[PDB]
């Protein structure tokens, strides 16, 4: 059934495309007229689904473009270990990683900015960095700069490998189209081959390398001083001097003594104290069980034999009472679009991205991961907008299908049509409770702030005038403290430390992550939260439902999923297009992303971070004043944003100064995406005629005629300048801040 | 409702009314261009504003005019 | 001694300025070991630092009371370095970029598509006009003398 | 059974569970928004009095002076303004909708397809005798949650 | 008195006034001749 | 016909094709009692002109809202309270 | 006086399992665009309202809001599955307006028969400046 279907020789490698630009389109492999035709050559660049009508060759495209990423990703990670050998502190921060910045960055003494190599500490001028590679590298036992270097030569030699591989799977020998509609097979080797093998042979890593040399790192072994990881496996009396249950090798593993292993494979859960991290001893534990999990998902679905589930004979099989037919016809409507796919992977990878955000700072599992709080504040930051981005394109990608690859004759679902069918109630109903949640989140900040100004405290919803106490919350903080137990014995302690019955990991002179309070500051802050993502969900689904037609535009799909409006009739049908819907989620994703941060940052400096005398008595870095000045929005403008913005302004003549330089000029860029926002085609058009006869004039008219941006375009700049601005004020904010203080 | 109205630069391409989704247009014969054809806007009641017509007039500046006047119902395109 | 400001050669908060300055960057230099490559650039911006503050006393420029060089634009003789001759220095180069830019949009402009040029660039006729904007100042003279700079409507 | 509504699939709503079912069909049905036949001051009475009980509840324990011991008395006079301002805009939407005498703008038909009297309520008169039993129902519903409030504090909640 | 005359005048203003002006207006939008 | 199959264009019945439905308003009739119904009838027919019931509502609220604001004391509202308090001389002596 | 209009019959509708993008309150009041083709098939089409929907074998009808939904559904027809197609208007007293080609031929074919309105007999930039029509109601391009 499943076989390895792949032509040779399709496309030709030659440079004779690369001359004559825009080939890839039919209007746009004939020249420019105008300069639009430039915005067009990008826009349309990676739209293989409009090049082509086949999904032979765009599956050909997407996959050796997917190797192009793989190649840069490679290419990147070779940058960042080559980086941490040659210009970092790595060999210095494992010495001393509670006080000595991470840096792995160091600039060129030309025109004043080697200022920037600042006193990161370890006898090193550079940047504080705030990746975390440096956690990394001590949990994966590298104890070296040679080792750095080694992996980044072998990650740029896997770069010209994917590079090497799109190459060959494009031009010399490309899949056709049943090979990539397998999914069956693609799914056991994902399952089990990559993430089965990949979490087995990390697992691997983690027991024979991580876990030894972490055993003496933590152990006030200099690195110098350590043994070398094959050390381990050439001899093994050294690795089984702390670990004597691999004098008895593999015999308790095959006769299922596993009992004697639990000196590397533990269930003792919580961070490790002596450097805050979780237990590597856990991970391994962790990685080797979601190997095994891995490895029998992948071997789930028929590929060649009799056994596996037919993934139609799994959907077929779910067909509701009055939901109709049910899931069948999905196969066929994710086997034969992309951009199907492409939305449903988006859209779990950016809700993983942000768990992942969730996860790494209640749980760290690097260790001086926790204490490095620009790390885990920038490390947050990152993978919940990068979630929202995800989020965001996955609806994209949705509206892209139901304009193009959406077929009701053909490729018929009924869950879609009945969806369809209802959409008015559905975003009837959502947006209601955006109002109620906008309401009854927001309005109450608004209350506590004019009860506030009118001196009455005792009105405001605060935790000491009237209580909205999150019960649910507490509830399930309470029972996840007392969860070692009746509930999950023999795990010696909670899973996270991120609640009331938890205690407090001092690590060095800081506190890394003590049990979080919530209040009625968090409950506000939450169904803030819950609004805006609701209010991102309003748009973006609302524009997917109506990426086809709606009461207003009935023939929208012929239109196109990425075009400006139909005209200034019925009253202006401005952004109706699905297109115009995601570029409105993205402010409000922004908004939503940007709001939880504060929340991390805040609640985090206030109720979590902080310095633990070795007396006991922890201060946090605001002092607490989250619960009583995050119930009003002046308390945010004062305690977080003005107050916290006393170490990126201030920070000029310092190592922090490009902080504060992308500070204003994030601003700017921000502020500069609203003259594209705000205004439109029309008059920078006229504009641009006005100065093309100033230039008609002295012979310098360009036959590339001058064009205003498209008003899609505009859109585009304008979403795209105020995401990077507001999110490198953001960035620099943040990144200044917690350096500063630290 | 609105204000069509179509000059006599017309060239009778048929595209105003072709992607006219309302039905305001119609081509009518006439003797003042080569395909001895032009349009013609009756139906300005139903005539929503969208300028589909004039978004396809491949003209100088343009033939076919939209001109936005008083928005009844069904101008401005409401099913409630 | 103009404006009210006093030379930088002769100023007080000038050198308190070099001084100040220096001092933060000896802060940082008692942190490592003097011939490590730490100390050894920062003794490098050191000695950037107070030939930049020596540099700035000796060409005559006027420090106020900030104690920072105020630039005379007014077109003092003895302040033409600080305007006039990068300015004559500026608008010599910007008008080399203007002239070879149009020479060149005139070059391409009888061709069957002349726009294809300008994503194509044509570097073989470029570079034959990149040179010819050095007598800039003189040709567009005479292109305006001529009739050639302005173009006719018609 | 979501199946449209009274099978109509080209009328934009559907007979679900929700709307179109014997039990929440029958109690949307027999309340005094929908009592078609009965007269409207009967209606808009039964309308006033919860209502008036609904708003007095969130003023007493819900307002500026719900600490002190006017909390009560000046709750339920907001309670009684609110509803004032209620009948306010209930009667300048009966003057705006439908001006004196025209016939009912209600529907004359039903899901069964019996062509069935329109409802006098959408009328003028009909709406002014709504708006009529709505004050007198919302105030008297206002000072007996007053009542209650003042004879039996003890079984309801103070907090 | 004087003191207490901003007590009667705003309520009566900022109150009664929207009321009497709001609702006016709106029955002068929704009219027909 | 409407109630042929699939057909729901009765020209006729428009109102069954447009679709005028009563969908919950039952004809059933008055489930309240005669007597407390003559009862509110007798004792809510002054509200029965909506003119006379809005220019009552609007001058009897306002009456009452002047007569509250005018008459309740600062015990119930601060603003009438007063200051109780001795004033602070502001910035720059006071000015 | 040479194209009578059609007088749209009891038709049977489309088979549809029923959508929220149908006919509101304003066919309850005014006109709601009834549309009437005739298929070769049972097939299936996207309607206007959002969802699919199973057309009938011989005669359908279709009254689903407005007038751009009817010809949107009318060109997706004639253009996907080459099918006459004709629409009306049916206000609430009872009276169905015939509408589409007014001629029996689609508005693209200058057909005669077809009185030319909205017609300038000058060039778009020969129309006067407002000052030569202020105070008067003719806005500046009806002369
Ligand atoms: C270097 C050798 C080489 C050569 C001569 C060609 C030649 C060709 N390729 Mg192939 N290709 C190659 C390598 C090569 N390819 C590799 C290594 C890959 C895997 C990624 C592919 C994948 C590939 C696909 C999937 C497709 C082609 C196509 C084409 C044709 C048109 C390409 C074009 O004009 O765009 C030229 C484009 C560029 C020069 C730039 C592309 C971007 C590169 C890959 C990465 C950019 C990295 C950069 C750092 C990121 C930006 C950040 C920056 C701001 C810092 C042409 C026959 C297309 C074709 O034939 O379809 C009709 C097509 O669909 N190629
Ligand atoms: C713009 C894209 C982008 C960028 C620049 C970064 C950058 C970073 N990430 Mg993030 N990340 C992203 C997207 C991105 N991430 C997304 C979309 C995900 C969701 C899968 C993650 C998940 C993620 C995790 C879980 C972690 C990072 C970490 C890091 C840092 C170290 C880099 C590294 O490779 O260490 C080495 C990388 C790892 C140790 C990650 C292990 C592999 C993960 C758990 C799963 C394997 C991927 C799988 C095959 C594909 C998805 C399967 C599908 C079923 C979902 C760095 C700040 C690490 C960090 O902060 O360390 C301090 C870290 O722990 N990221
Ligand atoms: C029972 C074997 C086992 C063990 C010891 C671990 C151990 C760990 N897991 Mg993993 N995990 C496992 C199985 C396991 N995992 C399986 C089967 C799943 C799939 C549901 C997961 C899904 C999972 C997630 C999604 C996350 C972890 C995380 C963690 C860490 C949190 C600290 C702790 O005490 O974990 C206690 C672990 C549990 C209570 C999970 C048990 C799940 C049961 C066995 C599934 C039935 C730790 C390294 C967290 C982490 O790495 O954050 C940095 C995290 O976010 N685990
Ligand atoms: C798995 C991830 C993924 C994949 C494979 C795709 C793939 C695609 N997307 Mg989707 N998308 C994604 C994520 C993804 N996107 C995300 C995360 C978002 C949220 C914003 C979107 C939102 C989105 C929209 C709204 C649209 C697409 C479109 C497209 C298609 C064409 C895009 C193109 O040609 O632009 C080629 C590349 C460019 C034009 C460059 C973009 C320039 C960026 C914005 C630069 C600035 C960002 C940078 C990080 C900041 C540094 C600035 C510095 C350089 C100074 C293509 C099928 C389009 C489409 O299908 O059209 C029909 C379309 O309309 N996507
Ligand atoms: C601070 C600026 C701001 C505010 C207040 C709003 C407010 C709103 N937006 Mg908008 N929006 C904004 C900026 C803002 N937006 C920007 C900059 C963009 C650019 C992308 C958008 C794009 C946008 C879209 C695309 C959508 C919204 C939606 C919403 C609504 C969600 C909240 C709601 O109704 O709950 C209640 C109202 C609030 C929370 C607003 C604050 C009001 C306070 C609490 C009380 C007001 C006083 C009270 C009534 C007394 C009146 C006194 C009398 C004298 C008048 C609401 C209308 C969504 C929507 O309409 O569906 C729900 C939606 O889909 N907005
Ligand atoms: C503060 C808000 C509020 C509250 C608590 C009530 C409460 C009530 N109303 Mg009133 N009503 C309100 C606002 C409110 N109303 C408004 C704004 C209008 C103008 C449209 C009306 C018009 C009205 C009429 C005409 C009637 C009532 C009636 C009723 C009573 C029962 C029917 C009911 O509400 O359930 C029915 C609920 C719904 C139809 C809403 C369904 C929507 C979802 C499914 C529920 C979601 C709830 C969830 C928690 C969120 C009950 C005392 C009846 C009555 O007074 O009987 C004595 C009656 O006949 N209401
Ligand atoms: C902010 C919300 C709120 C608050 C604070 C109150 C407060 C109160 N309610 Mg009300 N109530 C509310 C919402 C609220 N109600 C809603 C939404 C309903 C359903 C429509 C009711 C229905 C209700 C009834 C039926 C009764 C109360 C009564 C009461 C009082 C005693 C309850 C024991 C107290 C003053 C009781 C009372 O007599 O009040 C004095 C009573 O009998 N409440
Ligand atoms: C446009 C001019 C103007 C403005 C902006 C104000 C503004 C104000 N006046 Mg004054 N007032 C004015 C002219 C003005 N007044 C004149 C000409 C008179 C004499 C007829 C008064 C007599 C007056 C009294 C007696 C009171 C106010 C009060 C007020 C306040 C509440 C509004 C109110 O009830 O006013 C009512 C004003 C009128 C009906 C006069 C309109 C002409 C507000 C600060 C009240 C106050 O002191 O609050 C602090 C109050 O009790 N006003
Ligand atoms: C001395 C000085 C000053 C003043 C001055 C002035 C006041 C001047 C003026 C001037 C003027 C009043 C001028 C005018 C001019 C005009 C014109 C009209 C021109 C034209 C030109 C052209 C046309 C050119 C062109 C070109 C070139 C040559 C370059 C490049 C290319 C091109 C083509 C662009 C001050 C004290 C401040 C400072 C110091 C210096
Ligand atoms: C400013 C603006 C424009 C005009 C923006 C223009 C066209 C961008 C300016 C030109 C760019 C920068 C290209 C010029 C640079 C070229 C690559 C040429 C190189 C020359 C040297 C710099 C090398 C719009 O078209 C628009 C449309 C809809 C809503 C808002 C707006 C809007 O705000
Ligand atoms: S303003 Fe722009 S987007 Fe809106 S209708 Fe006019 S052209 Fe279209
Ligand atoms: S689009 Fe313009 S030129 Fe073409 S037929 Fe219509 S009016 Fe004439
Ligand atoms: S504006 Fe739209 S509806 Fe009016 S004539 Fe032009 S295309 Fe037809």
């Amino acid at each position: 059934e499943v076989k390895i279907l792949v032509d040779r020789d399709p496309i030709k490698t030659s440079f004779e495309e690369w001359a004559k630009p825009g080939h890839f389109s039919r209007t746009i492999a004939k020249g420019p007229d105008t300069t639009t035709w430039i915005w067009n050559l990008h826009a349309d660049a990676h739209d293989f689904d409009s090049h082509t009508s086949d999904l032979e060759e765009i599956s050909r495209k997407v996959f050796s473009a997917h190797f192009g990423q793989l190649s840069i990703i490679f290419l990147w990670l070779s940058g960042m270990y080559f980086h941490g050998a040659r210009f970092s502190n790595y060999e210095a921060w494992l010495s001393d990683p509670t006080h000595i910045g991470p840096s792995a960055q160091v600039v060129w003494p030309i025109v004043g900015q080697e200022i920037l190599n600042g006193d990161v500490g370890g006898g090193f001028r550079g940047i504080q960095i705030t990746s975390g590679f440096f956690q990394i590298w001590r949990a994966s036992g590298i104890t070296s700069e040679l080792q750095l270097y080694c992996t980044a030569i072998g990650a740029l030699v896997f770069a010209a490998l994917m590079l090497f591989a799109g190459w060959f799977h494009y031009h010399k020998a490309a899949p056709k189209l049943a090979w990539f509609q397998d999914v069956e097979s693609m799914l056991n080797h994902h399952l089990a081959g990559l993430l089965g093998l990949g979490s087995l042979s990390w697992a691997g890593h983690q027991v024979h390398v991580s876990l030894p040399i972490n055993q003496f790192l933590n152990a006030g072994v200099d690195p110098k001083e350590i043994p070398l990881p094959h050390e381990f496996i050439l001899n093994r009396d050294l690795l089984a001097q702390l670990y004597p249950s691999f004098a008895e090798g593999a015999t308790p593993f095959f006769t299922l003594n596993w009992s004697k292993y639990s000196e590397f494979l533990t269930f003792r859960g919580g961070l490790d104290p002596v450097t805050g991290g979780l237990w590597l001893t856990d991970i391994a534990h962790h990685h080797l069980a979601i190997a095994i999990l891995f490895l029998i998902a992948g071997h789930m679905y028929r590929t060649n034999w009799g056994i596996g589930h037919g993934i139609k004979d799994i959907l077929e099989a779910h067909k509701g009472p009055f939901t109709g037919q049910g899931h069948k016809g999905l196969y066929e409507i994710l086997t034969t679009s992309w951009h199907a796919q492409l939305s449903l992977n988006l859209a779990m990878l950016g809700s993983l991205t942000i768990i992942v955000a969730h996860h790494m700072y209640s749980m760290p599992p690097y260790p001086y991961l926790a204490t490095d709080y620009a790390t885990q504040l920038s490390l947050f930051t990152h993978h919940m907008w990068i979630g929202g981005f995800l989020i965001v394109g996955a609806a994209a990608h949705a509206a892209i299908f139901m304009v193009r690859d959406y077929d009701p004759t053909n490729r018929y679902n009924d869950l879609l049509d009945r969806v369809l069918r209802h959409r008015d109630a559905i975003i009837s109903h959502l947006n209601w409770v955006c109002i109620f949640l906008g309401f009854h989140s927001f309005g109450l900040y608004i209350h506590n702030d004019t009860m506030s100004a009118l001196g009455r405290p005792q009105d405001m919803f605060s935790d000491t005038a009237i209580q909205l106490q999150p019960v649910f919350a507490q509830w399930i903080q309470n029972t996840h403290a007392l969860a070692p137990g009746v509930t999950a014995p023999g795990e010696t302690a909670s899973t996270s430390l991120t609640w009331g019955g938890g205690e407090l990991v001092a690590v060095g002179g800081k506190v890394a992550l003590l049990p979080i309070p919530l209040g009625t500051a968090d409950f506000l802050v939450h169904h803030i939260h819950a609004f805006t993502i609701h209010v991102t969900v309003l748009i973006l689904l609302k524009g997917v439902l109506f990426a086809r037609s709606s009461r207003l535009i009935p023939d929208k799909a012929n239109l196109g999923f990425r075009f400006p409006c139909d005209g200034p009739g019925r009253g202006g049908t401005c952004q109706v297009s699905a297109w115009d819907h995601v570029f409105l989620g993205l402010f409000w994703m922004y908004n939503a992303i940007s709001v939880v941060i504060f929340h991390f940052s805040w609640k985090m400096q206030s109720d979590v971070w902080g310095s633990i005398s070795d007396q006991g008595v922890v201060t946090h870095i605001t002092g607490g004043n989250f619960a009583q000045s995050s119930i009003t929005i002046n308390g945010w403008l004062r305690d977080f944003l003005w107050a916290q913005a006393s170490q990126v302004i201030q920070s000029y003549g310092s190592s922090l100064s490009a902080y504060g330089l992308f500070f204003l000029g994030a601003h700017f860029v921000w502020a500069f995406s609203l003259m594209f926002l705000f205004s439109g085609r029309g008059y920078w058009q006229e504009l641009i005629e006005s100065i093309v006869w100033a230039h008609n004039k002295l012979k310098v008219a360009p036959a590339t005629q001058p064009r205003a941006l498209s008003i899609i375009q505009g859109r585009a700049v304008g979403v795209t300048h105020y995401l990077l601005g507001g999110i490198a004020t953001t960035w620099a904010f943040f990144l200044a801040r917690i350096i500063a203080v630290g | 409702s609105h204000s069509v109205k179509i000059y006599d630069t017309c060239i009778g391409c048929t595209q105003c009314v072709r992607a006219c989704p309302t039905d305001v247009l119609e081509m009518i014969p006439w003797d003042g261009c080569k395909a001895k054809q032009i349009a013609s806007a009756p139906r300005t009641e139903d005539c929503v504003g969208c300028k589909r017509c004039e978004s396809a007039c491949p003209t100088d500046f343009l033939s076919v005019r939209v001109y936005l006047w008083h928005e009844t119902t069904r101008s401005m395109g409401l099913a409630y | 001694d103009i404006s009210g400001l006093t030379p930088c050669k002769d100023s007080k908060q000038f050198a308190k300025r070099e001084k100040q300055q220096i001092k933060k960057l000896e802060s940082s230099l008692k942190l490592y070991a003097p011939e490590s490559a730490p100390a050894l650039a920062l003794n490098a911006q050191i000695e950037k630092t107070k030939r930049r503050f020596d540099n700035y006393g000796k060409y005559g420029l006027l420090c106020g009371s900030d104690g920072l060089p105020h630039l005379i634009v007014n077109g003092d003789q003895r302040h033409w370095g600080e305007f006039i001759t990068p300015g004559i220095l500026f608008l010599y180069i910007a008008g080399w970029i203007g002239w070879v830019g149009r020479s060149y949009l005139i070059a391409i402009s009888g061709e069957k598509k002349p726009a294809m040029k300008e994503i194509i660039i044509d570097v073989p006729l470029a570079s034959r006009i990149i040179f010819r904007g050095f007598i800039w100042p003189v040709a567009a003279y005479r292109e305006f003398l001529n009739g050639d700079l302005i173009a006719k409507d018609v | 059974v979501v199946q449209p509504i009274n099978g109509d699939p080209f009328i934009g709503s559907l007979e679900t569970p929700v709307t179109s079912s014997p039990l929440i069909a029958w109690y949307l049905s027999n309340l005094p928004g929908y009592r078609t036949a009965v007269n409207p001051l009967l209606r808009g009475v039964e309308v006033g009095l919860a209502h008036g009980f609904f708003l007095v509840g969130p003023f007493v324990k819900a307002g500026p002076l719900r600490n002190t011991a006017y909390a009560g008395s000046a709750g339920s006079l907001a309670a009684a303004g609110l509803v004032v301002i209620l009948s306010m805009c209930l009667t300048i939407y009966g003057i705006s909708s439908f001006k004196e005498g025209e016939p009912s703008i209600a529907p004359s038909l039903t899901l069964t397809g019996r062509k069935k009297q329109p409802d006098q309520l959408q009328t003028a008169d009909g709406w002014a005798k709504f708006t009529g039993g709505f004050f007198f129902g919302g105030i008297s519903g206002v000072t007996w949650a007053y009542f209650l409030l003042y004879v039996l504090d003890l079984p309801y909640f103070v907090k | 008195t004087f003191n207490n005359l901003p007590s009667i005048f705003v309520p009566l203003v900022g109150l009664v006034f929207p009321a009497i002006a709001m609702a006016s207006l709106f029955l002068h939008i929704q009219k027909n001749k | 016909k409407y109630g042929d199959k699939s057909v729901y264009f009765d020209l006729e019945d428009l109102g069954n094709t447009t679709g005028q439905w009563d969908v919950y308003g039952s004809d059933a009739p008055s489930p309240y009692n005669p007597l407390q119904s003559k009862f509110f009838e007798t004792f809510a027919a002054p509200f029965t002109k909506r003119g006379l019931l809005l220019k009552f509502l609007i001058l009897g609220g306002g009456s009452l809202l002047t007569y509250v604001s005018a008459n309740s004391t600062g015990d119930v509202l601060p603003i009438k309270r007063g200051p109780q308090e001795p004033p602070k001389l502001g910035p720059r002596g006071k000015l | 006086g040479f194209t009578p209009p059609q007088l749209d019959p009891n038709t049977p509708s489309p088979i549809f399992a029923g959508s929220t993008g149908g006919l509101l309150r304003k066919a309850q009041v005014e006109e709601f665009y009834v549309i009437t083709w005739n298929s070769p098939k049972e097939q299936i089409f996207e309607m206007p309202t959002g969802g699919a929907a199973i057309m009938r074998e011989g005669p359908n009808l279709l009254k689903l809001a407005r007038k751009e939904q009817c010809l949107a559904l009318g060109t997706r027809l004639r253009s996907k599955y080459k099918i006459t197609y004709q629409f009306y208007r049916v206000f609430p007293n009872g009276e169905v307006q015939y509408l589409h080609p007014k001629d029996g031929v689609y508005p693209e074919k200058a057909n005669p028969g077809r009185e030319g309105v909205g017609l300038n007999m000058r060039s778009i930039g020969k129309n006067v400046s407002p000052i030569e029509v202020k105070f008067t109601g003719k806005q500046s391009y009806d002369l």
